[PDB]
RNA sequence: GAAACUGCGAAUGGCUCAUUAAAUCAGUUAUCGUUUAUUUGAUAGUUCCCUACAUGGUAUAACUGUGGUAAUUCUAGAGCUAAUACAUGCUUAAAAUCUCAGAUGUAUUUAUUAGAUUGAUGAUUCAUAAUAACUUUUCGAAUCGCAUGGCCUUGUGCUGGCGAUGGUUCAUUCAAAUUUCUGCCCUAUCAACUUUCGAUGGUAGGAUAGUGGCCUACCAUGGUUUCAACGGGUAACGGGGAAUAAGGGUUCGAUUCCGGAGAGGGAGCCUGAGAAACGGCUACCA
């Protein structure tokens, strides 16, 4: 197979975050833009943990090709992986997926309309319907 | 003309549109906190004494209980007044309020029964509205039930059966100021902390004065 | 202007934090606390930029809110907590202790210390004053007030605080020949010995300091900090020992690694 | 302001079978904006006291001062009705309330382009006919345009009060 | 966990450069002339003249129900309902000295004394203490989570953790306000300016958080000035800086940072530690 050599430099172990931070230096001659998923799988294999506590991100491909450098995360366990990863990284990886919320402008106008109504909706809706219906 | 007649004892209220202003004029030039004879309001109101408390005029303006005018005025309202809910701490606003003297300009008058006479009236005395919320604080519920201090109010408290999910799980109020072993522990802890601080500081003062005497002995 | 400011714009932050210019518009505003605004180090910078432990502010806040970080013996879970000079930062995971001291160039260098010496922390006597009810007290440089002190402790002295009882165990008296550490100015981070103290009543007291290589520099009394007796520091000195080599000598030392 | 403000009104608008996008057409002086006034009074938009003279659809200053109509102002209304007669509807129906989108066309011959636009943009047409004047030239023109556009008309015969108080028929 | 009460914030940020020429501002001083939420540390055995195993509704919101108005982040009446909201209110002896049994914590205010040659300062009436008193009464947890242990007359027992929040005062920190010295462009086709209505100073008081003509009463006749006062002009916010740059300079700097001012124009004020706030209010003008 292709000699996709994933060197890992600058390994700092911070059990403070129960984690290992490092720089990944994937050497990939004759092939471009190595896939983040296969980075995750290879790093999980090298660091003897599941491919749910390993993360890779921020990959700039070297000018000319043959090399890419990014950052890598290795949690001791999937639980703290899920606690410490940002939700966007989790969704990219395949864990709990994105929340289907409305647009920020809608949300803002929504809370702005809430800002007018004082109590709960029922005590005013009864009066409104009653009055409008006579 | 509308009238919000309310019967507070056992709880009730409802509205009467009265017309034929001839059978309205008795409610004119009447202040707030004043009693009226129901007879003039009607023969079906024989023996009703009504205490007038506020109301709304035409164009919706609430009326102020101490202005003593038959015309509406602009008044700078404050935190602890009627007709204004401050939207920010310390805010004072100028709103138009209706005067205390009731006249034809009033759309709806608000009146409460303070005496029952002749045959009862529909929807105020036949109906009875139970109080929405029973007592919650220990000594309020004690005074409501006419009990003494050492009566262990936990045994029976107002309990509402919300038969929602085929369990009929009952909810009772949480108790405030209840004599609790935890509260007693907190009180004992606070007293213990005060005494321990006092003793430790007195010991520190004694030993520092000892040091002062020792170092002044060198002369 | 109209109230205390709550933001600290980047490029207004203290220089020794070595903050990246082009990361954002703002620098971490030190919260109110023991030492000062200008001469303190926020835990955000100390945890993310000096140690590289955290990648961002969310991870710094997570580190602080899991009670890992512990400053001066207490957890200090504030994300911009003002950890200052000589403060002991104890991390239980990666069990290791830091003393936040100036480097030779004046920055807080990352300086590991041992637990047996990290038990205590040192403080400059900011004032000695007789409090209410006739109880004397000492205020140190780090905002610590200690009751019932030894009557011989005067201003500009230094005291070792146990940091578990917060009480004086031993202290150094400000006199000529005492190992002192420079806590301000151009000479910030330098270590030397007092040779002379010019008084200048009404004005600012001056002190002349002769370092281990006999270089003599004068600094105001306000930013000179005693750390003990010559050659015998009561704290763990940093790797550079505060020498302030000239640039040529520094360049030669760098070139020696070849 | 029966008029579920915008939100519940749009919620019903989602139900696209109990919505009516209709336009009112008539002769020049057949009284269509006043009928739309009486219809929009029940939406609580104008007082009853002022319905027949507050030509709410006539919005321009000229449209109000000269008692004429030039443009076509769309007004959208909320309508509640009874359960009994919604069964007597030969249309897909979901719900018991309706949203009406009414267009108030100009009657004058010089403004028939607005009537054509309203017909192109709507699907039902309310043809107002004065009982005295009957079928005039502009009502002929507007009904011809509606039938060219394939829009179903429904007819209301107006000014019966005029026929009763003036002609004594 | 809706709403609401409570608490905190909304006084930050951001924008713009209109005023402003000793003004702002820069560097440099001072607060022995003051306020300071927050943080950090320290700190309060003293209250009672028949509840403390825990007080009042003098409380109400939310919610229920009756509504007015075309409408506003409009609200009234009637029914409840809580607290670290509002208001009250004890248990801590012991050690201890003065006054003729009482008092002696702290907070406010005044007077007197000590504060030495028994602390600090260059310097005090400072810190601080004591004495004699005075308070439209300040505080001295009637507060909450999670764990449960030690003893024992085995009770509804006595003792007891880690935390949170509250709180008087002191110090500290974020600060704020005043403040010393010196330094602004053009102009004499501005040479006298100021002072009745404060101008410069003295005394006393008022007000302020504090100093001070800041205001008032009395009193003096001062104060700035050709070393350019005062006036006028600025298409003038000040600075860091920018352009050109042998040297010296000339010009720019509304504008990324610091400081100031303002929120259409003026004035006044609430709340709060902090606002003369305008995404706060009130009023006049447009
Ligand atoms: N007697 C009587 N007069 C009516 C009636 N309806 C309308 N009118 C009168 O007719 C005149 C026309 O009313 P508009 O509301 O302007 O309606 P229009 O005739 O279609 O006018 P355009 O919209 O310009 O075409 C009004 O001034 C009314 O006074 C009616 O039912 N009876
Ligand atoms: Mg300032
Ligand atoms: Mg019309
Ligand atoms: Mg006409
Ligand atoms: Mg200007
Ligand atoms: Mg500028
Ligand atoms: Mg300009
Ligand atoms: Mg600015
Ligand atoms: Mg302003
Ligand atoms: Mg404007
Ligand atoms: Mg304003
Ligand atoms: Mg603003």
């Amino acid at each position: 197979s292709d000699a996709v050599t994933i060197r890992t430099r600058k390994v700092i172990s911070n059990p403070l975050l129960a984690r290992k931070q490092f720089v990944v230096d994937v050497l990939h001659p004759n092939r471009a833009n190595v896939s983040k998923d296969e980075l995750r799988e290879k790093l999980a294999e090298v660091y003897k943990a599941e491919k749910d506590a390993v993360s890779v991100f921020g990959f700039r491909t070297q000018f000319g090709g043959g090399k890419s450098v990014g950052f890598g995360l290795v949690y001791n366990s999937v639980a703290e992986a899920k606690k410490f990863e940002p939700t966007y990284r989790l969704v990219r990886y395949g864990l709990a997926e994105k929340v289907e919320k409305a647009s920020r402008q809608q949300r803002k106008q929504k809370k702005n309309r809430d800002k007018k109504i004082f109590g709960t909706g029922k005590r005013l809706a009864k009066k409104v319907a009653r009055r409008n219906a006579d | 003309m509308k009238l919000n007649i309310s019967y507070p004892v056992n709880g009730s209220q409802k509205t009467f549109e009265i017309d034929d202003e001839h059978r309205i004029r008795v409610f004119f030039d009447k202040r707030i906190g004043q009693e009226v004879d129901g007879e003039a309001v009607g023969d079906e109101f024989k023996g009703y004494v009504f205490k007038i408390s506020g109301g709304n005029d035409k164009q919706g303006f609430p009326m102020k209980q101490g202005v003593l005018l038959p015309t509406r005025i602009k008044l700078l309202l404050t935190k602890n007044v009627s007709c204004y809910r401050p939207r920010r701490d310390g805010e004072r606003k100028r709103k138009s309020v209706r005067g205390a003297i009731v006249g034809p300009d009033l759309a709806v008058l608000a009146l409460v029964i303070v005496k029952k006479g002749e045959q009862e009236l529909e929807g105020l005395t036949d109906t009875t509205v139970p109080k929405r919320l029973g007592p919650k604080r220990a000594n309020n519920i004690r005074k409501f039930f006419g009990l003494s201090k050492e009566d262990d109010v936990r045994d029976f408290v107002i309990r509402r059966e919300v038969t929602k999910g085929e369990k009929t799980y009952t909810k009772a109020p949480k108790i405030q100021r209840l004599v609790t072993p935890q509260r007693l522990q907190r009180k004992r802890h606070q007293r213990a902390l005060k005494v321990r601080n006092a003793q430790a500081q007195r010991e520190a003062a004694a030993e520092y004065a000892q040091l002062l005497a020792k170092r002044l002995s060198e002369r | 202007a109209r109230g205390p400011k709550k933001h600290l714009k980047r490029l207004a932050a203290p220089h020794h934090w070595l903050l990246d210019k082009l990361s954002g518009c703002y620098a971490p505003r030190p919260s109110a606390g023991p030492h000062k605004l200008r001469e303190s180090l926020p835990l955000i910078v100390f945890l993310r930029n000096r140690l590289k432990y955290a990648l961002n502010g969310r991870e710094v806040k997570a580190i602080l809110m899991q009670r890992h970080v512990k400053v001066d013996g207490k957890v200090r879970t504030d994300t911009t907590y003002p950890a200052g000079f000589m403060d002991v930062i104890t991390l239980d995971a990666t069990n290791e202790n830091f003393r936040l001291v100036y480097d030779v160039k004046g920055r807080f260098a990352v300086h590991r210390i041992t637990d047996e010496e990290a038990s205590y922390k040192l403080g400059k006597v900011k004032k000695v004053q007789l409090g209410k009810k006739g109880v004397p007290y000492v205020v140190t440089h780090d905002g610590r007030t200690i009751r019932y002190p030894d009557p011989n402790i005067k201003v500009n002295d230094t005291v070792k605080i146990d940091l578990a009882s917060g009480k004086i165990t031993d202290f150094i008296k400000f006199d000529a020949g005492k190992l002192v550490y420079v806590t301000g100015g151009r000479n910030l981070g330098r270590i030397g010995t007092i040779v002379h103290k010019e008084r200048h009543d009404g004005g600012f007291d001056l002190v002349h300091i002769k370092d281990s290589l006999d270089n003599t520099f004068v600094t105001r009394l306000n930013n000179v900090f005693v750390i003990g007796e010559q050659g015998k520091p009561y704290i763990s000195l940093p790797k550079g020992k505060g020498i302030k080599l000239s640039i040529a000598e520094e360049r030669d030392r760098r070139r020696a690694q070849q | 302001m029966v008029a579920f403000t915008v939100d519940q009104m749009r919620s019903l608008m989602d139900k696209v079978t109990n919505v009516r996008n209709m336009s009112v057409i008539a002769h020049v002086d057949h009284g269509k904006s006043t009928l739309t006034d009486s219809l929009v009074q029940r939406a609580g938009i104008i007082s009853a006291a002022k319905a027949g003279e507050a030509r709410f659809t006539d919005t321009r200053k000229d449209e109000q001062e000269r008692g004429i109509t030039i443009k076509s102002t769309a007004i959208s209304l909320y309508s509640e009705m009874s359960d009994e007669d919604v069964k007597e509807i030969k249309q897909k129906t979901d719900g018991n309330s309706f949203l009406i989108n009414l267009i108030d066309s100009p009657g004058h011959v010089d403004f028939s382009s607005e009537v054509t636009a309203a017909l192109r943009v709507t699907d039902g047409a309310l043809v107002v006919v004065d009982t005295i004047e009957g079928v005039c030239v502009q009502t002929e023109t507007v009904l011809r345009q509606a039938l060219g556009e394939r829009i179903k008309p429904v007819v209301v015969i107006n000014k019966v009060d005029r026929a009763l108080l003036e002609l004594q028929v």
